[PDB]
């Protein structure tokens, strides 16, 4: 009845040693969300910057523009990965 | 896993509203929990520039 | 956490001696063993000169005590062979 | 004004413990001083005769014809 | 002038190709660009130490966060994984924390199990059987 | 030796009772048998290995790339078995060694793609008022490995 | 420095190790003066080493041009259409051999800064961390202070 | 004035309590020391800097073998605050010419003359 963590939320962790005691086997299949745990699907510059601040829960400063020196330093073709 | 690129990215960096009842609590010990969740330091995806803080509602 | 590793006779730093740093990192896919790592060759040279030093100092200590025992025995023979005539 | 924490005391103390065990292992030599005398005089003398010998064997290097003539190759061309 | 210097556009331009992205007159006036360019190269080499340092604290932040999700703290996780002879490092544990959270959950289970065997072993003192995950593999 | 239940009577942490080693070693035998059946019948999908190549641990799947900061002195195209794998994970199980896994258990292959140099990398020293200014430019050798396959074997 | 230079991610050209390995170096173009002191080591490279080199990898086509140059060059062209022009000016044969093998061993990608030392295209297997991994669900999907 | 410090001899006389503490025998003592520098010679007098150079301890955390003779012990007594000393114990013999290459000094203080990298 011992569980080293409450195997409830992410995966059911079942640790093991082998007979040699050299490898630790972990066995951890995923915990599916139960059907009972779900809800059915339901069916001007100043005021515009205040309105965006209040909408996205940020301060006002990132809505003011920036000058050309900063707009042209920006890398428009940045490296992608993955 | 097996999401598309855009909803995986939305899912990871989405921010979570937490509730935190401050009755009979000390304010600094509330402030520590609140501060960790406001910076996003409770996420393993954390980074300073990646802007992954959450909302803390203290009642 | 290396004080634990000192309790178990391991190196205090897991990058010390033992199987993580002294087995070869790679092989050929055929199963031909790789040429040895540079740091492992260096390290085996260090261990060998260390072992040579242990043997050398041990032998100078032992030869030292044996020569001293000859000097003491020959002093006593020079005692007993001059108490005569 | 600077004050002494628990880190500083515990650090100081573990250095004192290493020191005390150094005191222990220096308390039982394998030989007396009479026994050790000249037990390594030969190896010390040979070592210094090697130092002395490398000191007194210092001289200009050999000069070769092949090097001096090999400078002529700077105008080697094709035909 | 017997021999005055012909090839001086290129000495200047050796410095100023490094300054083209500064602000102000540092990007054009050699006298200013030299002090800033030198100073940029010194920062550029002292920043190798800080790159290594800041990666490591970044990993400790991510391992700390991910292990607090499973109730552990960071010293408990790292200590009791060393004690299982699982010598994974901080970079790999942070990357498992983000990309393989079941492996990370099972590592947190292995570290808290080892932590409890440490408790129970150092409580019932004397000659007893050792813990199962507490055993070590001797190498000779 | 009774103490009545106060705040500081007991320690604040709840007591855990670890299971007895008879039923626990039997339980481990059940688990290892399960996972060994998953490795036999090929239940797993793609694997990731943590491999101690060179001086550091690379977390690695198949079909990817590792950039190593030294010349390995192999030809481009040569396959390589990376020993020193110390974690192997699938979706539903992992296997972690103390500290390394068995060579009979896991096999990680990798080819050499390219052997480059690094970008030029500046080393400048400067002390003020001392006329102390050195500059060096260093490029380290590098090789790129392509991890081809992580094959796993039923040896538990 | 890194903020002055461009950077990129670690890549291959067409997944260069997956199926088979392809030598990324198409053409070399040596140009070597006949009479000229700077292309001496180039001359001794064409005479000694370039035929052995040309046989050790036949996917590379090598052009030795041999005009009156004042600085000799080698011009490596790569399958992805990159061109690396390097000089073999006043180099020994051994230095030219190590340079040509260096150009052979590498690919056409730039030797600018590489951002990460690795490139998975499938970094996660158990599913990447989102904030609802490692959280338990509730009965009937309720949230805090939800009545029914 | 800061001077060189003599240390009295009562400091270097073990008690049976200490033989119970560390693992030593006063009869049949050990032949070889392992000495390691664990502290810097910076901010130390020049004589201690010299003794560290003589004993071959310029690099820290690197073990060095010495003889347990009173001369070497005299030099060690001068710098005993910078070093660590343990007895070189040898579980198997000293290494023969067959086992000369395949040795390893372990952390315990022992020098093993067969160093495989297999588990027992
Ligand atoms: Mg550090």
């Amino acid at each position: 009845t011992y569980s080293p963590l409450p195997d409830d939320y992410n995966c059911n962790v079942e640790l093991a040693l082998t007979s040699d005691g050299r490898t630790i086997v972990c066995y951890h299949p995923s915990v599916d969300i139960p059907y009972e745990h779900t809800k059915p699907i339901p069916r001007e510059e100043g005021p515009m910057i205040e309105q965006l601040s209040k909408m996205f829960f940020t301060t006002k400063h990132r809505w003011y523009p920036h000058g050309r020196y900063h707009r042209c330093r920006k890398n428009l073709n940045p490296p992608k990965d993955r | 896993s097996s999401f598309s690129r855009a909803p995986q990215q939305w899912a990871t960096f989405a921010r979570i509203w937490y509730l935190l009842d401050g009755k009979m609590q000390p304010p600094g010990k509330l402030a520590a929990m609140a501060s960790i969740r406001l910076q996003g330091l409770h996420k393993p995806v954390y980074h300073a520039l990646s802007d992954c803080g959450d909302h803390v509602v203290i009642m | 956490g290396g004080q634990w590793r000192l309790q178990q006779g391991l190196a205090a730093n897991p990058s010390g001696y033992g199987p993580l740093t002294e087995l070869p990192d790679w092989s050929y896919a055929d199963g031909r063993p790789a040429p040895p790592m540079k740091g492992q060759l260096r390290r085996k040279a260090e261990r060998e000169t260390f072992a040579r030093r242990v043997v050398l100092l041990s032998q100078e200590m032992d030869a030292g005590l044996q020569a001293w025992q000859l000097r003491q025995q020959k002093l006593q023979e020079e005692q007993r062979k001059q108490e005569n005539a | 004004p600077r004050f002494v924490s628990l880190r500083a005391k515990q650090n100081m103390i573990r250095r004192l413990e290493i020191e005390a065990e150094n005191h222990y292992w220096l308390s039982m030599p394998y030989m007396t001083r009479e026994q050790e005398r000249g037990h390594a005089a030969v190896r010390r003398r040979e070592a210094f005769e090697a130092i002395k010998a490398a000191a007194t064997s210092k001289f200009p290097p050999h000069r070769f014809i092949a090097d001096q003539l090999d400078h002529l190759n700077v105008t080697k061309k094709w035909s | 002038l017997r021999n005055r210097v012909t090839d001086r556009y290129f000495r200047i331009q050796e410095v100023l190709k490094h300054a083209r992205h500064f602000r102000g007159r540092k990007n054009r006036c050699y006298r200013l660009a030299v002090r800033t360019v030198i100073r940029a190269f010194v920062k550029c080499t002292k920043a190798r130490y800080l790159k290594k340092k800041n990666m490591r604290t970044l990993w400790i932040n991510r391992i700390t966060a991910a292990s607090q999700e499973h109730g552990l703290k960071y010293p408990a996780l790292i200590g009791n994984l060393v004690k299982c002879q699982v010598e994974l490092n901080r970079k790999v544990l942070a990357d498992l924390a983000i990309y393989e959270p079941k492996t990370f959950k099972s590592l947190a289970a292995l570290a808290s199990r080892r932590r409890h065997e440490g408790f129970a072993a150092a409580l019932g003192d004397g000659k007893e059987p050792e813990g199962i995950f507490s055993r070590v593999v001797q190498y000779h | 030796g009774y103490v009545p239940k106060t705040s500081l009577s007991s320690p604040p942490w709840p007591e855990v009772v670890l299971p007895d080693p008879v039923e626990e070693t039997r339980h481990h035998a059940e688990v290892v048998k399960k996972v060994n059946e998953m490795i036999v019948t090929g239940q797993y999908g793609r694997l990731f290995a943590v491999v101690h190549f060179a001086s550091r641990q690379w977390k690695v799947t198949s079909e990817d790339l590792i950039l190593i900061g030294n010349e390995l002195d192999l030809a481009c195209g040569e396959r390589i078995r990376l020993e020193k794998v110390l974690l192997v994970g699938a979706d539903n199980f992992t296997l972690l060694g103390k500290p390394l896994l068995g060579k009979d258990l896991v096999r990680v292959e990798a080819t050499v793609i390219e052997k480059t140099e690094s970008w030029p990398r500046i080393i400048m020293r400067f002390r003020k008022r001392k006329n102390f200014k050195k500059k060096r430019i260093v490029t380290t050798p590098q090789t790129v490995l392509r991890i081809n396959s992580i094959e796993i074997a039923p040896c538990l | 420095t890194a903020r002055g230079t461009p950077s990129r991610f670690l890549a291959s050209v067409l997944h260069n190790g997956l199926g088979r390995y392809v030598q990324q170096l198409q053409r070399l173009s040596f140009s070597v003066s006949r009479d000229g002191a700077s292309s001496r080591g180039a001359r001794e490279f064409v005479e000694r080493e370039v035929i052995d080199f040309a046989r050790r990898n036949p996917g590379v086509v090598i052009y030795v041009n041999s005009r009156p140059c004042c600085v000799p060059r080698v011009v490596a062209e790569y399958l992805n259409g990159a061109v690396r022009e390097e000089s073999i000016h006043c180099k020994s044969v051994e230095e030219i051999s190590t340079l040509v093998q260096k150009l052979a061993d590498q690919s056409g990608l730039d030797v600018i800064r590489i951002r990460k030392p690795f490139h998975t295209d499938n970094p996660s297997i158990q599913g990447q961390w989102h904030p609802f991994t490692n959280k338990p669900t509730t009965f009937r999907g309720l949230r805090p202070r939800e009545v029914q | 004035k800061f001077t060189r410090s003599r240390i009295p001899e009562k400091v270097f006389q073990a008690s049976p309590e200490d033989h119970e503490k560390y693992g030593g025998d006063p009869q049949n003592p050990h032949k070889l020391h392992i000495v390691t520098r664990i502290k810097s010679t910076r901010r130390r007098p020049y004589w201690e800097k010299d003794i560290i150079k003589m004993l071959g301890l310029e690099k820290a955390h690197t073990p060095q073998v010495h003889k347990n003779i009173p001369s070497v012990n005299a030099k060690l007594k001068v710098v005993k605050h910078l070093i660590r000393i343990k007895p070189l114990k040898l579980p198997q013999g000293l290494p023969a010419e067959e086992n000369m290459s395949n040795t390893c000094l372990k952390s315990t203080g022992e020098l093993v003359v067969q160093w495989h990298l297999k588990p027992v």
